[PDB]
RNA sequence: AGGAGUGGAGCCUGCGGCUUAAUUUGACUCAACACGGGAAACCUCACCCGGCCCGGACACGGACAGGAUUGACAGAUUGAUA
RNA sequence: AGCGUGUGCCUACCCUACGCCGGCAGGCGCGGGUAACCCGUUGAACCCCAUUCGUGAUGGGGAUCGGGGAUUGCAAUUAUUCCCCAUGAACGAGGAAUUCCCAGUAAGUGCGGGUCAUAAGCUUGCGUUGAUUAAGUCCCUGCCCUUUGUACACACCGCCCGU
């Protein structure tokens, strides 16, 4: 059953619970500051987000 | 003083119920590795204890060359 | 108005409120050579052996001395006393006497006015620190 | 909803990037150039700078209506709290987005690549 | 297809009453932030409308994990050709002059 | 020889005579593990143990039981009673004794066997 | 004519062929080898002791009231409250 | 110390103060913080200090490896988890073969971030203690600027000669 199985012994370290918000991919995730992008998509969109390379 | 004694060497220990007295020295390493019960319980951690392997499991090939040599 | 820069060095600071008052001989409020770390305790005894007892009867320097680090907190007391004498003499009589005691103190040692600019530098790529690199295999 | 300043700024940047990408692939055929967002008390405007605005607004402002509806329904804006406009860019020849799109549509539309690129 | 029919009829009714939506690209997910509270569990509802627009005769517009659907004349034409319900049940598209 | 006493304690009553000392004379290693809490699926090993202890009298091991389950037992003293466990690809049993508190029930499977050694030559091997 | 920090004196991982089942996919000089942000019990594992749920717009063979999919620890499968 | 992190839109898996007192992180309560506001003047700290060696296999540094209460994890053992009793560790400069490095640098040392459930022996940063050597050269390994030779141009891992 759905309610007899869900959240029984908790997924307190779920790794398949997150994905890139742009490409639905699970590796290279950047969860810092709530970005939730993979590192490649973040490098693609960093200038638009507001991160810039000063040093 | 009825203090629960965490100051001693071996509480809960096998081969003497209370903190009693036993004779002859030169055996402290043996007293920290009780050879009878581990051998009789047929344990693989028993082979760790007895063969000289790592009952906790330090890594041995180059590092961890002190501990079984 | 109020001109007050007190003494500071590296990290530590001896806030030196200069005004008229008792002005007894005290470092951290404590006696002449009595500081607990016991390492650099002579640095203040030197000048007061030249002028006399009358000269420090009206110079209250109330110091808030905060900061960990010997080379910081020490070597800041010398800066603080140099500035105290400088300001006192400049404001009261003339800058010629300030010229003279500042001359002896500063030409005596350069390192009051100058601090060490050296500071920990940034860590870089592919290495345990700033300059070291990770071992390269072949 | 209370959120930290770092997270708020990062989420604002994420919203700008997602909106830019969405309407880029939506109306790049209409000479899309850029988007700007102005957040002011009760007024959150989205300005779409594009070379041609005839199809960006469409007829009777149909396309602008659909864009506002989809943006509001996706990003959770309050109903009627976001109004997105569309204004022309004075100098189309100094935007690499517009000119790269123009070169793409000259290449797709049929032209020698050297001729299209030299015209651009 | 992995779809029931009762929720299917309910989702056709909901799609009639709304018409233009934006959806995320999930299949087995019953917790979608912007498409909850339809008196029906959200898994069947959300996948149901995704399949309603993704039969093979209606277009889409999608990226950044989100489906965008605007009511073109293909949407209305397929409405006519498949459901055979005339638009005299007035949709949300005949307003805002 | 003759039977050796269990620290002079009495096991005649399950609760009043014995199991009074949760930690008084009993060590760690399932001192708190038994008190971690409870879940489902826990009582099946104990049920099979009660079957294998009731249907089968002592001095006579029961039929083969082969399950992996590694569980928490509110008691780690189980005299005349063992959990015959299938581990790896094979089965293992250990002769139990009424001196149990101070160890685990899963540390008896040798799984770190010396893996196969090759014959490196042709090139340089040191 | 310099040295300092010793891959062997004070905590593991990546990779290259073979125990019935393990040395689990790209990369092999610098410019591969805690690199794939790759610290994999499930989940993105896919050399795992055996497998079950689903697939269908285009031409298709068996042309519909059961043609059985996932919920019992007990007298069982080599694990498996399928 | 300083760099930083920290929670109710799928984050009901945030950072924690204070009181639980078996001996302090801690399973129970009760508060603070969407943060220069609370953790925090950064919750079992460095270097130092008559536990002390007037010399050195000792007190001076950890040789497998057992306990007292367990941070609380579908397993942990087939990677989570916390001070100590002196039974000695080749206990004081290291096979050919080599890597990195010029001052707040090497090295020692710990602390954050990412990964993440506190998840690190990884990496990415940050401080803290803090040097020995050198201000040179083209010997090795290579690079660049010129002249020169070439039978090479797939460019010397080239071309090519004779049983």
């Amino acid at each position: 059953g759905h309610q007899q199985l869900y959240w029984s012994h908790p997924r307190k370290f779920g790794q398949g619970s997150r994905s890139c918000r742009v490409c639905s991919n699970r590796h290279g995730l950047i969860r810092k500051y709530g970005l939730n992008m993979c590192r490649q998509c973040f490098r693609q969109y960093a200038k638009d987000i507001g991160f810039i390379k000063l040093d | 003083y009825k203090i629960p004694d965490w100051f001693l060497n071996r509480q809960k220990d096998v081969k003497d119920g209370k903190y009693s007295q036993v004779l002859a020295n030169g055996l402290d390493n043996k007293l920290r590795e009780d050879l009878e019960r581990l051998k009789k319980i047929r344990a693989h951690r028993g082979l760790r204890h007895f063969w000289g392997l790592r009952v906790r499991g330090q890594h041995t090939k180059t590092t961890g060359r002190r501990g079984r040599t | 108005q109020s001109v007050q820069v007190f003494g500071r060095k590296k990290t530590a600071t001896a806030v030196a409120h200069c005004k008229r008052g008792n002005g007894l001989i005290k470092v951290n409020g404590r006696p002449l050579e009595m500081i607990e770390p016991r390492t650099l305790q002579y640095k203040l005894l030197e000048p007061v052996l030249l002028l006399g007892k009358e000269r420090f009867a009206g110079v209250d320097i109330r110091v808030r001395v905060k900061g960990g680090g010997h080379v910081a907190q020490i070597y800041a007391i010398r800066q603080s006393i140099s500035k105290a004498l400088v300001a006192y003499y400049q404001k009261y009589v003339d800058e010629a006497s300030k010229k003279e005691i500042k001359d002896i103190l500063i030409q005596y040692d350069r390192t009051l006015l100058v601090a060490d600019p050296r500071r920990c530098e940034s860590k870089k790529f592919g290495g345990p620190g700033a300059r070291a690199r990770y071992q390269k295999s072949y | 909803v209370q959120i930290s300043k770092k997270r708020k700024f990062v989420a604002d940047g994420i919203f700008k990037a997602e909106l830019n990408e969405f309407l880029t692939r939506e109306l790049a055929e209409d000479g899309y150039s850029g988007v700007e967002v102005r957040v002011t008390p009760t007024r959150t405007e989205i300005i779409i700078l594009a070379t041609r605005t005839q199809n960006v607004l469409g007829e009777k402002g149909r396309r602008i209506r659909e864009l506002t509806a989809v943006v509001q329904k996706r990003f959770g804006f309050p109903e009627g709290s976001v109004e997105l406009y569309a204004e022309k860019v004075a100098t189309r020849g100094l935007c690499a987005i517009a000119q790269a799109e123009s070169l793409r549509y000259k290449l797709l539309g049929g032209l020698a690549v050297r001729r299209a690129c030299y015209g651009v | 297809m992995l779809m029931p029919k009762k929720n299917r009829i309910a989702i056709y009714e909901l799609l009639f009453k709304e018409g233009v939506m934006v959806a995320k690209k999930d299949v087995h997910m019953p917790k979608h932030p912007e498409l909850a509270d339809k008196n029906v569990p959200n898994l069947h509802v959300m996948k149901a409308m995704q399949s309603l627009k993704s039969r093979g005769y209606v277009k889409e517009q999608f990226a950044w994990r989100h489906f965008y659907w605007y009511l073109t004349n293909e949407g209305i034409q397929y409405l006519r050709d498949y459901l055979h319900l005339p638009p005299e049940i007035v949709p949300a598209t005949l307003r805002r002059s | 020889f003759r039977k050796f006493t269990y620290r002079g304690v009495d096991l005649d009553q399950l609760l009043d005579m014995s199991y009074e000392q949760l930690m008084q004379l009993y060590s760690a290693r399932q001192r708190r593990r038994l008190n971690r809490g409870l879940r489902r699926k826990q009582h099946s090993l104990l049920k099979r143990l009660r079957k294998a202890k009731k249907e089968a009298p002592p001095m006579e091991k029961p039929e083969v039981v082969k399950t992996h389950l590694r569980d928490m037992i509110i008691l780690p003293e189980m005299v005349g009673s063992m959990v015959g466990v299938y581990n790896g690809k094979t089965f293992n049993q250990v002769e139990i004794k009424p001196e149990m508190i101070g160890h685990y029930l899963g540390e008896f499977s040798i799984t770190y066997k010396p893996v196969k050694h090759g014959r490196p030559g042709i090139g340089a091997t040191h």
